[PDB]
């Protein structure tokens, strides 16, 4: 039942982020100093939908985990930092658009192939300071009665968190970057709108939905796919006995469907069509 | 042995280089100045010349190269696909010594041109003092030389003082380009202006337009307008 | 007078025409008919040159089958190394716009004319600016070193002339084109060399002489490229039209034409192989074409430029072909 | 231009008087020459490529 749909999911996240990766390689028209942070994250895409969906899936199916506590806590860190960096790409793709809209004869100085990677290097070990360091050691580590005794356990091993690792993995993976990503597209929207009013000036004797459906599209399909998590996430550690463990998973699931969007989205242009007709 | 470590150090320090002049040649933007014959370019470049033959100005910290057009059929036209913008020059108020028409068809065939599809025309109406004067108290008219004036009624930002029939004139010699700008895309646009050759704000006028057109390239590249 | 005078050609005009037909005893195609194809034709590429910042318009293969020249809008002359893929020099140039360039046989000079109403001459091994040619009233096309102290080059005023390097003054001037004149190719010998105007036309001129010898007018659009058949006695020709023509000095008209119902688009480089038996054509359709001489087949594809092919050379020993194209990537195929 | 036109009738007699043969003797001497160099050429037709 569930199986051929977690199979399917696999397919979908894993085939589409392969194209994507092997088109960049293939042309070198496609290659470009803003493709690197779409190419950035689709690697950090194809790791989690190769690490963490595959296990998860496993281990809700047969209902116990059959590997040791080590591995277990490597799937989680591993699940972490591949959340917590599929993020802040968006947000640095939504920094650069604006530094391009809004500052055209600044573009090329302040943006240079040198700083992408720099860019990069740096939000992934922001992403991977968060997720291995509090997790490998046992900072997170809860106290009730329940959490240890699952922790002795070598068969069970599932998410109990205390409030201050709660807190703060939330507010560094989620909150931060949506304000950002609020501003940026409303800046653009109202220089859109701006360039817009100029042109029915000038030829209106002789002769503004896309900006709406494309911002549309961009921001309510992440917006959809991680604010429950977020705020349940929260929820559930301020006050106990109000949400439930199925559906913190159902939200957690839902949460990942967003790995196969992303091609869907930042891959639309003509030339990436092109790319992918050829391949 | 030796020759291949010095074509090597060779071949870094002539990468050094060109990495180098990288900068300096994506910094800089190239604008192509083309008008017609009696227009008045020369006074519009030289007296902006405080600041083929070329020249570079700077604004705002902003490096501007600009080339002249030093015949019936242009061949050479080919090697300026890839400028920011055109600059279009013609005289407004010879109407009637026709030059006028023989300006629109270069336009026409400037805006249709192969290798110019993605290129936008900035337009310099030149010389609008002498077209003021041949209008006011004028034996000539412009209703002989084109019968399209008479059905031509005022559209509804006037600068004050001047009388109705001067800014039909100039809307009506702006509607004729305007009209063949429009018709034939939405990749390339025109910037209509008024511009007297003494005019010593010519040169900011350029600058905001260049603005616009990379503004309205970005915004077209993410698909937003 | 002018009138009557204008009818006499036109009755001249015809005397020839009749001339040229009575000699066309067999097409070409009728001739070679037995010939066994050559088959298909494989190439891939190589070797590949970076370092150019914007398009390419024009190479020339050095005497020596190692090094090359090109040249880009950017305002700089780079002289490559094949066998190492590695640069030698770097020239810049006054004039940030050129459409032309050649290498000296004896390997030390080297020329560039562009835009600019200029043929500049480089010493490489002295790089700095050894002469300037002035004198030309329209833009320069292409230009050949004829020897190591002359050079003959053609402009688009409907002119080309013969220079002289240590004095700096036109030798010869030939006229008789309508449109302007665009490549130029050169006997084996040095003693003749033909011109491809814009008015679908193409001469024959006669260098110590000074006079035109011949016209051929089979085209009818502009000519951008020109090449020079190895034996002393044909050349080819190239079009806006997809077509290519392969004319005959001696006969004095065409022998077979190359075109394909499935190409619109324009030819802008012409070269032949070692034995001739090959005839490379480039065109605006991003990639490049390999014909037949002697039976109008087609036997090969060149692709894997994302731009339009401008420039073509073959090797003096018919090692590898290069081609150049505006995404400013140099490329060798073998 | 009664000069233009003078220029390009002279022109004409001196293209118009010339020896030609036969298209026939060419198209066999190109074939000729085309079937004796077949042998050395390295793209129609490996000892070593410089390239390699
Ligand atoms: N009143 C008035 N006189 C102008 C204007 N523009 C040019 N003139 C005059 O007309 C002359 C002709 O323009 P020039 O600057 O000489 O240039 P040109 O003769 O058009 O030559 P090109 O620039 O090569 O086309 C100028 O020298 C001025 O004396 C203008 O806008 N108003
Ligand atoms: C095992 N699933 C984890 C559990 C908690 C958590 C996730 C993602 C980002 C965070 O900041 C978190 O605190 C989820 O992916």
């Amino acid at each position: 039942g569930m199986g051929i749909v977690m199979s399917l999911i696999v397919l979908a996240i894993v085939f589409g982020n392969v194209l994507v990766i092997t088109a960049i390689a293939k042309f070198e028209r496609l290659q470009t100093v803003t493709n690197y942070f779409i190419t950035s994250l689709a690697c950090a895409d194809l790791v989690m939908g190769l690490a963490v969906v595959p296990f998860g899936a496993a281990h809700i199916l047969t209902k116990t985990w059959t590997f040791g506590n080590f591995w277990c806590e490597f799937w989680t860190s591993i699940d972490v930092l591949c959340v917590t960096a599929s993020i802040e790409t968006l947000c640095v793709i939504a920094v650069d658009r604006y530094f391009a809209i809004t500052s055209p004869f600044k573009y090329q100085s302040l943006l240079t192939k040198n700083k992408a990677r720099v860019i990069i290097l740096m939000v992934w070990i922001v992403s991977g300071l968060t997720s291995f360091l509090p997790i490998q050691m046992h900072w997170y580590r809860a106290t009730h009665q329940e959490a240890i005794n699952c922790y002795a356990e070598e068969t069970c091993c599932d998410f109990f968190t205390n409030q201050a690792y709660a807190i703060a993995s939330s507010i560094v993976s989620f909150y931060v970057p949506l304000v950002i990503m609020v501003f940026v597209y409303s800046r653009v929207f109202q220089e859109a709108k701006r360039q817009l009013q100029k042109i029915d000036k000038s030829e209106g004797r002789f002769h503004e939905h896309k900006a709406l459906k494309t911002l549309g599209i961009i921001m309510g399909t992440f917006t959809l796919c991680w604010l429950p998590f977020f705020i349940v996430n929260i929820v559930h550690v301020i006050q106990d006995n109000l949400i439930r463990k199925e559906v913190y998973i159902l939200l957690n699931w839902i949460g990942y469907v967003n790995s196969g969007f992303n091609p869907l989205i930042y891959c639309r242009s003509p030339d990436f069509r092109i790319a992918f007709q050829e391949l | 042995r030796n020759e291949e470590k010095a074509q090597r150090e060779a071949n870094k320090k002539i990468e050094k280089q060109l990495q180098k002049d990288k900068q300096v040649y994506r910094a800089t933007h190239r604008l192509l100045l083309l008008g017609a014959g009696e227009s008045g370019k020369s006074t519009i470049v030289k007296q902006m010349r405080i600041l083929i033959f070329e020249t570079k100005f700077q604004v705002d910290k902003v490096n501007f190269h600009m080339f002249d057009v030093g015949d019936e059929r242009r061949k050479w036209i080919q090697c300026f696909n890839d400028v920011t913008a055109i600059i279009f020059v013609v005289a407004s108020s010879s109407y009637n010594m026709n030059r006028l028409q023989e300006a629109l068809n270069l336009f026409k065939s400037i805006w249709n041109n192969r290798w110019l599809r993605t290129i936008s025309v900035i337009l310099f109406l030149n010389k609008q003092d002498l077209l003021a004067e041949k209008v006011l108290a004028g034996k000539s008219k412009i209703e002989d030389y084109f019968p399209e004036f008479a059905r031509y009624t005022t559209p509804e930002t006037p600068e004050p003082g001047e009388d109705p029939r001067v800014t039909r004139a100039k809307y009506f010699i702006r509607d004729e380009f305007l009209r063949i700008s429009t018709a034939s895309d939405g990749r390339h646009y025109c910037y209509p202006h008024f511009t007297c050759a003494v005019d010593t704000e010519n040169i900011r006028r350029v600058f905001n337009d260049c603005r616009d057109i990379i503004q309205r390239m970005h915004l077209r590249q993410y698909e937003l307008l | 007078e002018l009138d009557q005078l204008r009818q006499e050609a036109e009755q001249l005009k015809n005397q020839i025409r009749d001339a040229r037909k009575a000699c066309a005893d067999a097409t070409l195609s009728q001739i070679t008919n037995n010939i066994d194809p050559v088959g298909r034709i494989q190439m891939r590429t190589r070797r590949t040159l970076r370092g150019h910042l914007a398009k390419i318009y024009a190479m020339h293969w050095g005497t020596d089958s190692r090094l090359l020249v090109s040249a880009s809008q950017d305002g700089k002359l780079i002289i490559w190394d094949s066998y190492t893929t590695n640069k030698v020099h770097a020239i810049p140039l006054r004039s940030s716009w050129v459409m032309t360039c050649a290498y000296a046989p004896s390997g030390n000079y080297v020329a560039c004319g562009g835009l600019d109403n200029i043929c500049s001459i480089y010493n490489l091994k002295t790089v700095r600016v050894s002469r300037e040619l002035a004198g030309h009233t329209g833009y320069l096309s292409c230009c050949r070193f004829l020897d190591d102290n002359q050079i003959v080059t053609s402009s688009g005023d409907t002119t080309c002339a013969l220079w002289d390097i240590e004095t700096g003054q036109q030798t010869t001037t030939f006229t008789g084109h309508t449109g302007d004149v665009m490549s130029l190719s050169l006997a084996p010998d040095t003693r003749l060399f033909v011109s491809g105007a814009c008015d679908a036309s193409a001469k024959l001129w006669d260098v110590r002489e000074g006079m035109c010898r011949q016209t051929f007018t089979g085209h009818e659009s502009d000519i951008n490229a020109i090449c020079f058949f190895p034996n002393g006695n044909a050349f080819a020709t190239g079009s806006d039209d997809a077509t290519c023509r392969l004319f005959d000095l001696r006969a004095d008209q065409e022998l077979m034409t190359y075109s394909h119902d499935n190409i619109i688009c324009g030819i802008t480089s012409v070269s032949f192989s070692k034995s001739g038996r090959l005839l490379l054509a480039g065109y605006d359709d991003f990639n490049c074409n390999v014909w037949d001489a002697l039976k109008a087949d087609r036997a090969g594809v060149l692709a894997g430029h994302d731009n339009r092919v401008s420039c073509l050379g073959v090797t003096d020993d018919g090692m590898a072909v290069a081609t150049g194209s505006w995404d400013s990537f140099l490329k060798i195929w073998n | 231009s009664i000069a233009q036109a003078r220029k390009l009738v002279e022109q004409l007699k001196m293209e118009a008087n010339i020896d030609r043969i036969k298209v026939s003797k060419a198209a066999a001497d190109l074939m000729a020459y085309c079937e004796a160099h077949a042998k050395e050429d390295p793209l129609l037709t490996a000892s070593e490529n410089p390239f390699r």
